[PDB]
Order: C-alpha cells, then structure tokens, then sequence
C-alpha cells in the first residue's frame, strides 16, 4: 500500500529532471532550515524550490536514439499518392529506362463509392479514393500484365 | 619540456550532441634496468557541445617519467572523423550535393538527414548557378559560447549535366527558351501549347507518367 | 634535502570544521527525508 | 587572522556545497562543487528577480 | 522498499516485445521510476560487464550487446532483487523452458545467451549499474551518510584541489565580499582540477 | 479541453464558409501530417491553411512547434511552416530577413503557382516566390491568430501549456471571449482591443457553435464549439490584406 | 530528530487555513487519488 505509494512518488519525470520525492525534500528542507514565523504561500516556495533546484546536465556518454514508431506501413500507403518522377542515373544524368503505364478496364471506382455512400453500405468515401489509387496502381504496373481490375 | 600529442578521433555525432571519451595512455616510468616499466591509464576527457577543431586538452602530471624530472603534461586534439554527409567549416555544416539539371531550372526539394534525427526537405528556391549555394538558417553545429545558438547549414550545389540530347530534344528546349511573353502572344501559340500540353499529360499514351523497368 | 609552511597547517587544523559543518547538513537531509516519508504515509491514510 | 577570513567568508556555502557532493556522489565531486558555486549565486540573484516579478504583476492587475 | 536494475536485451526489442514486457512487469507490482532506450557501443559494453573481463564467453557476450538498441529500466519493489530474479526465471533458456515454464526467459528468450533480459545480482552490483546507467538517479541514502564515509569522501576529494584553492584564497586575498571569493574559488577549482584537462582553443 | 484542434473537425465546421480542400488531398493529409510530424520532432502539427495561386496548385501550408515560452511579455512559439502543392509531400518554408521581409510587403496580386518563381522589384532586386509566402503567412498569423482565452497557462520555468481544466468561454457570442495567440495569460488583452470593426462574430445559441470571421483578413474563420470544447481555425484564399476597410464597413 | 521537525511543521501556518504539514498532506492525498498525466508540474498548475 504504502510501499505502491512510495515508488510512485520517485518515478523520475525526465522534461523535468528530478521526481515529487526530491521535490518535496528539498521544499520541506528549505522550510525548516528557514525557521518561518510569519505565513508561508506554498506556491510561491514550490515556484522558488524549481527555480533554485540544481542540475548539474553533464555530457552523457552514449550519443540518444530515437523512440520513433515503425512508418514503413504508412510510407507504402502514402506512396500511392502522387506520380513517382523517374529516377535519375548518377553516372549519366539522363533518366533510367522505364515503361509506359496498361491499359487494364476498370469501372468508375471513383462513381461506385459514391453510390455506395448515398445507399449507406460498403465502406467508406476516404477508403473508395484510396481503393481507386491503389487499383490504379494495380492496373498500371507493366510488369503485371493486367487486363481488367476490379 | 617536452609533452607528448595524441589525436582525439569523434564523429561529427558526439561533437553536435556532447561525449563524454574515455582514453587510454600508457606511462613509462624508467629506472636503472634496461627495459623501462609502462602501465595504462584512464583519463575523462569532457567534449562539450560544438568545440572547434584543434581544441587541445592537457593533462598536468602525467607523462612519462624520467627518474630526476617531473613528466610534462600530456596533450590531446581534437579531430572529426569523415562523415559520409556533411564536412564542418567554422561553426556551420557543408553538404556537397549533386544536383541534376532539370531539378535546378524547374525547382525540386534536397532531401538531408541531419546529425540530429531529423530529415530536412529543402525547396530549391529559384535557379541555382553553377557554384551556387543554398543557405538553411540555424542548422549547422551549435555555437561553444552559447549552447543554444546554431550555425546556418551551406549547401554547395554541384549541378549534374545530361550525357546525351536527342535533335528533338534540342528543338523542345530552344523552344523552351525562347518562348514569348504570355502577353505576346498569338491564339496559336496558345492553342498548339494547350495541344501540346494535353498530349504530354495524356494518361495512357502520354509520357509524363512513366513507370521504372 | 631539508623539503614547515604556514598555509598546510592552517588549512589542515581548519579542515575539521568543514568536515563537522557537512555533518550536520548531512544530519538536516536525513531528518528531512524521513519527514517526508511520514508525510507520505499519513497522505496514503488521509 | 586567515581561518577566519575564510570562515567568514565561504564557509557555510562551501559547507553547503560539501554537503550536496555526498548526497549526490557525482563522478567528477570539484567540477560538482564549481558549478553548484556558480548556481548558487545565480540562483540568488534570480529568486529576488522572482520576487520582484510577483510585486510588479500583482501591482498591474 | 528497494531499487534493481534491469535491462531487455536486442532480442527481444528486434521482435517487438518490449511493451509486453514492460506490461508484465507492471502486472506484477513492480515499478518502472525510470526507464531509456539506448545503444550501447563496444567500450561502453566492455566497461559495464568488467566482472567477466576474458571469460569464454566475453566476445559473443560483447558483441551481442552491441547489435542493436536495448532498453533500461529501474525497478522499485519491496523485495526487488530477489522477485525480480524469480519473475526472469533460471538464466539458461532450455533450462527455463523444463522447469519453469511462463517466465520471461522461457517465452521471449531463445538460444542460450539471448535469454531476452538482464537483472543485477546483489544490491552492490545494483547500486553500481543504476549509477552507471541513471547518473542522475538519486538513491541509497544511508550507504553514503555515515560520518566515517563521508569523512572519507571528504578526505578523498579535498586535497586534490580545494585545499589549493583555499591557499590561493587566503593569499591572494581578494575583495572582502564573499561573493567574488566565491566566483575566485569556483574559477580555480574549475579550472584546476585532477580529474578533468585544461581546454584550450 | 482539448490539446490540439482536429483536422476533420476544422474541415466539417468549416465547410460552409468555403474553407474545404480535397478530397484526395483530404486523404493524403491524412496519411501525411503524421510522417512528417515525426519526420520533424514537432510535438504539434496541424493544417494552417491554404493559399490561391494563378495555377490549380493551391499552397497547402502547415505550422507546428516544438517549445512554447514567455519572452518580454510575448508568448513566442518557435513555429516551422512548411508548404506542399498536394498532399502527399511536404516542403520547408525558410525566414526571411528584414530587409527582404519589407521588400515583400510591396509585392500584390495572387501567387503562381511554381515555388521558383522570382519577382523583380525596384536598379533591380530579384526575391523568391517562397519569400513572398512567408512573409503574407506571417503577416496573417501575426494580425489573426486566435485562441479562446484561459485556454492556455503559464507554469514553472515560464512555459505556456494547454489549461486540462479549461470550462470554456462564457458569452462566446462576446470578443472578449477570445484572445490573439501570443498575448500571455495573465494578460487581459482580448480581440476588444483591436480595432473596432475588424471582427465579425456569428453564434447559433442553439448547436452552441460560435464562428469568427477576419474582415481585414477576408479569408481567415475560426470556429468554436462550446457543448464540446473545440475550437480550430482555417485560412483559405489569397494572402493579401484589406486595406480599405473604412469604407466598406 | 523528526520528532522536532513534526511538531514545528505543525505550528507553522500558511496563507491558508490550515498548517502547512496540513496543506503538504492534502496536496499528496489529491495527488495520489487523482494521478495526473504530467505530476510533478501539474503541483504547481492543478493541486495546490
């Protein structure tokens, strides 16, 4: 019980540097150490307690590492946005070799989540223009020889 | 008299950010015997954020140590190891980047990962020169003074010519620069540009989407 | 060969004065911090 | 005479800072006791900045 | 109420379990005070496991540890060290798996030495590697209050440079206010010091 | 109550006064503020607007910061704008020094479209198109940016910090129920002390949302929901400013 | 000893009604119930 109290009052907030433990150490210290007679503003001495705390920020010695979410997902999904301008070769300026997009047969994606929207089933207006771009991206890879997506 | 100099190898890493090295040196005591005694010892050295190159750290004390005089003290400077990115001058940072020439005339956006986990994407503003540079304020190496102040990053923007132009090539670029003013004009000028512009953008037999093989 | 000063001698006889001002400060944390921790324990029962 | 000089004059900050360094048990204790020196003047000079802040706003408003 | 060290290894990081570790953790009492993700280099390794120092093991136990980011933590328990020792279970994997299944060794560990954790020992090598890794971190306050240690600590930090500041002081003698003896003083310790260099541009 | 206006709510509740973009654009913003908040190390990021240009290829531009502080009686934020002509891929929007920020200022009608374009002004001085963005968003965020009042606190170390208590606004339908983003909260500076007749305030008592339009700034709206505590703010149209305003009110 | 301590705290009183041990316990009782996102700061700004 107690001991659950304790540990929780020394969790070490890194922004900033020290817990409510040392906090109120240094606060009841300075208190007693300076007999008060007269009344005391328990917000003032809190802000004064923070302002004179010491920090002696020394060099660490390993150099920090971000905690960063994996964005590969996301990055793949915001690749089907946009035309990807051909890459250029460093040896010679001029561009690699590439091919012209297919020529599959689809429907009107873009017409079919509307209509989807108005009857108030499938799946959402946002989620039909990012099927739209991903069947298109489907369709016009010539490496995949597609002759109809749907 | 006599002091002993050491390189002091960082990347450019933990002189942005601050390290904290750990060197090692080994001491020769002499005495009467032939060999002389070494041992290793561990000296702290405090690299503190944005230190200039050529900074020495002396050590008072230790040294080798002849049997009548006290050892001088022993130096350490400081050098950067090469980065694969950015050279530092000064204070500030300069990324030497190849740059293709379309990408200059039309405008694209440089992409640089900083020393700090950060991934900068840098508009080409105008047309960049032959020689040009492009200045990015408050992002090459902190200043010593003050630890919150940063250096302006240089880009030196090195352009990339194409190896090989095509007779048509050639004719759309003369045509291309040498265009009249919108506001002279004829209505076919306009109407042939529309054309043109249409069938370049055409979605299946144009060429301005074109796929990688 | 003989090597007495003034400034050793003043400096060590006056080293145990330090030493017992840091004791009692030393003294002043600790009854500090157990006040704290009474604190917290009356905290956990309020 | 020299002791009381030095009494008198750093004493109860240097025993103060002393202090601090066994609290804390730093790896480097003299650079510790420097910049806590430096701290501490500063610190007194901006908490009676922080007095005069509070007076001039109450005053304003 | 006491303090142990701990630390996830690569292997379960470059798998993604470090959330669910952390959440075992919490689940079974303990408290996270502190905790960083971290990449340690080759020296740092070499200096933080120096009890082994040439071991059999030495060089692939080095060179794992310096694979990838691993994660630290600072747990606080009544009984620490010794729950935390028996939540991670025997430190040989297969071992783990025979006789005591569910524990975070048997399920997130594999392969003898990638046992997926690392926990101190006695509370000596607790309080070594909290300081190791936590500068910062206060702690153990009765270990260093004693009069004959902190006279000890006192007698092992002052004659370097402070009784030399002190004489310099005392003979240079400058203005009676404090103060400037004051910023006199912390300029010369400062600057002369055993342990840090001058630095010079 | 809120810490940081939404993208989807500010585009819903500002629908009407035309403030809307894209569909696909709206997608793309979707996936694409995140990656670039991370990209960043920008603890907010949030859609700022969007500008007219002599193309279809509108500015999208977005600010965010990272550190927030009390300086000589300005709450200054440390704000990175960046800009991006679809949705998908963002750009970085540099200061401009003074001397370029006054030889701006004198630069009217509506932006084209590519970001290398220069303008030669009068010997002749070449300035970058981006130039001239920065300085109108900058001019706009100075003259408009506008947050409810005690929707923001001062703490230690003089950092201000989204008030988690914050009740909301009495009287939304009042400008005194509002304040400009940099005035500090202790201040009792509000949208009252600007000039007269430069804001227009339109409240529907009964959905409980309040909605603020710049008049020296056409295009600049800001909506403030009050049965949820919501308030975002959206520019949508050229950057220019509206000089003559005492004729027109 | 904290016995010393104990009782000054006790005769002290602050801008408010109550002692300033009082307060200090109230402030923790709130803070311990209530276990706010950013604590340490959220003493200054919430609790007290």
């Amino acid at each position: 019980s107690v001991a659950q109290a304790l540990a929780y009052l020394q969790v070490h907030s890194p922004q900033d540097g020290t817990s409510m433990y040392d906090h109120l150490v240094k606060l009841v210290s300075k208190v007693l150490e300076d007999q008060p007679k007269n009344a005391v503003d328990l917000l003032e001495t809190s802000l004064l307690v923070k302002k004179s705390t010491f920090d002696p920020k020394e060099s660490s010695p390993l150099v920090p590492i971000p905690v960063a979410p994996d964005a590969t997902q996301t990055q793949a999904a915001v690749s089907i946005f946009g035309d990807p301008e051909l890459p250029i070769n460093p040896a010679t300026g001029e561009p690699v070799p590439a091919d012209p997009p297919n020529e599959f047969e689809a429907e009107n994606m873009l017409g079919a989540a509307a209509v989807l929207d108005c009857l108030g089933v499938g799946l959402g207006r946002e989620l039909g223009v990012n099927i739209a771009l991903a069947a298109k991206r489907i369709g016009e890879d010539p490496k995949l020889a597609v002759r109809s997506v749907r | 008299g006599k002091n002993k100099v050491y390189p002091l190898e960082l990347t450019l890493e933990e002189i942005f950010h601050g390290c904290l090295k750990k060197v090692a040196h080994k001491r020769k005591v002499l005495l009467f015997s032939g060999e002389y005694v070494e041992e290793e010892r561990q000296l702290t050295v405090d690299v503190k954020p944005g230190l200039p190159t050529g900074t020495r750290f002396v050590f008072e004390g230790e040294g080798n140590k002849t049997p009548k005089k006290e050892p001088g003290p022993v130096v350490f400077v400081l050098k950067p190891k090469p980065h694969p990115r950015f050279v530092r001058r000064g204070s500030d940072l300069v990324h030497k980047v190849t740059l293709p020439l379309h990408h200059a005339l039309i405008g694209t956006t440089l992409d640089i990962r900083t020393l700090d986990d950060r991934d900068l994407k840098v508009p080409i503003s105008d047309i960049m020169r032959p020689g040009s540079s492009l200045t990015v304020p408050g992002e090459g190496m902190p200043l010593p003074a003050t630890p919150s102040a940063r250096g302006n990053l240089v880009i030196e923007i090195d352009l990339l010519f194409p190896t090989h132009l095509t007779e048509t090539q050639k004719m759309l670029l003369r045509s291309a620069f040498f265009l009249p003013p919108p506001t002279e004009q004829n209505e076919e000028t306009k109407k042939a540009l529309r054309d043109y512009e249409a069938a370049f953008k055409h979605d299946l037999k144009g060429w301005a989407t074109v796929f990688k093989r | 060969r003989l090597v007495d000063p003034v400034m050793r001698e003043v400096e060590t006889a006056f080293m145990p004065w330090l030493k017992e001002q840091a004791i009692g400060y030393l003294a002043r944390g600790v009854v500090a911090r157990r006040v704290v921790d009474k604190l917290v324990e009356d905290a956990a029962a309020a | 005479h020299d002791t009381a000089y030095l009494k008198e004059t750093v004493g109860e900050a240097l025993a103060r800072g002393c202090a601090a360094a066994i609290s804390a048990q730093p790896n480097d204790p003299v650079e510790y006791l420097g910049l806590w020196l430096l701290k501490y003047v500063k610190n007194a000079e901006v908490e009676g900045n922080f007095y005069r802040e509070r007076q001039q706003d109450l005053q304003k408003k | 109420l006491e303090k142990t060290f701990a630390l996830i290894k690569p292997d379960a990081v470059r798998a993604g379990k470090a959330q669910e570790i952390m959440q075992l953790i919490e689940l079974n009492g303990f408290t996270i005070i502190a905790k960083q993700k971290l990449q340690l280099t080759r020296a740092r390794a070499e200096e933080f496991y120096g009890e082994h120092k040439g071991k059999e093991f030495f060089p692939k136990l080095v060179n794992f540890m310096t694979s990838g980011p691993i994660w630290a933590l600072v747990l606080a328990k009544p009984g620490a060290i010794l729950a935390w020792r028996a939540l991670m279970g025997p430190t040989n994997v297969f071992k783990a798996r025979a006789e005591q299944p569910k524990c975070l060794r048997a399920l997130y560990g594999t392969d003898g030495t990638q046992n997926a954790t690392h926990g101190s020992d006695s509370p000596i090598s607790a309080a070594r590697e909290i300081k190791f890794f936590f500068p910062t971190l206060s702690g153990d306050p009765t270990i260093y209050a004693e009069p004959t240690a902190a006279a000890e600590y006192i007698t092992k930090r002052i004659q370097p440079a402070l009784a030399k500041a002190l004489a310099a002081l005392a003979r240079e003698k400058p203005s009676a206010d404090k103060f400037e003896a004051i910023t006199f003083v912390a300029g010369y310790l400062l600057q002369n010091n055993p342990n840090k260099p001058k630095v010079l541009m | 109550v809120q810490l940081e206006p939404n993208i989807t709510l500010v585009l819903k509740h500002l629908a009407s006064c035309g403030a809307v973009v894209s569909a696909e654009q709206q997608a793309a913003l979707d996936h694409s503020i995140p990656i670039k908040r991370i990209e960043a190390g920008l603890r907010s990021l949030t859609l700022w607007g969007r500008l007219t240009t002599l193309n279809g290829k509108d500015y999208l531009v977005a600010e965010g910061y990272n550190v927030a502080s009390s300086k000589e009686g300005a709450a200054v934020y440390e704000t990175k704008y960046f800009y991006s002509q679809d949705g998908a891929r963002w750009s970085d929007l540099q200061p401009v020094d003074s001397e370029t920020a006054t030889r701006c200022a004198r630069i009217k009608g509506m932006l084209s479209g590519d970001p290398a374009k220069n303008y030669e002004l009068e010997l002749v001085f070449q300035i970058p198109e981006l130039a001239v963005l920065r300085c109108r968003v900058d001019a706009i965020a100075t003259a408009t940016s506008v947050i409810p009042t005690d929707s923001t606190i001062l703490n230690a170390a003089s950092q201000v910090v989204p008030n988690r208590l914050f009740a909301g606004a009495a009287y939304p339908e009042k400008l005194e129920s509002y304040q400009h983003r940099f005035s500090l909260p202790g201040s009792g500076v509000t949208l009252s002390q600007d000039l007269r007749g430069t804001w227009a305030v339109q409240y529907d008592a009964f959905k409980g949302v309040a909605q603020v339009r710049s008049l020296l700034f056409p295009g600049y709206f800001f909506y403030y929901a009050a049965n949820e505590l919501t308030w975002g703010s959206l520019y949508v149209g050229d950057g220019l400013r509206n000089n003559d305003l005492i004729f027109m009110l | 000893d904290v016995g010393q301590a104990l009782a000054f705290l006790q005769q002290v009183k602050t801008t408010q009604g109550a002692s300033i041990y009082e307060g200090l316990k109230a402030a923790l009782a709130k803070v311990l119930e209530d276990r706010p996102v950013n604590a340490v700061e959220a003493l200054e700004t919430s609790v007290l």
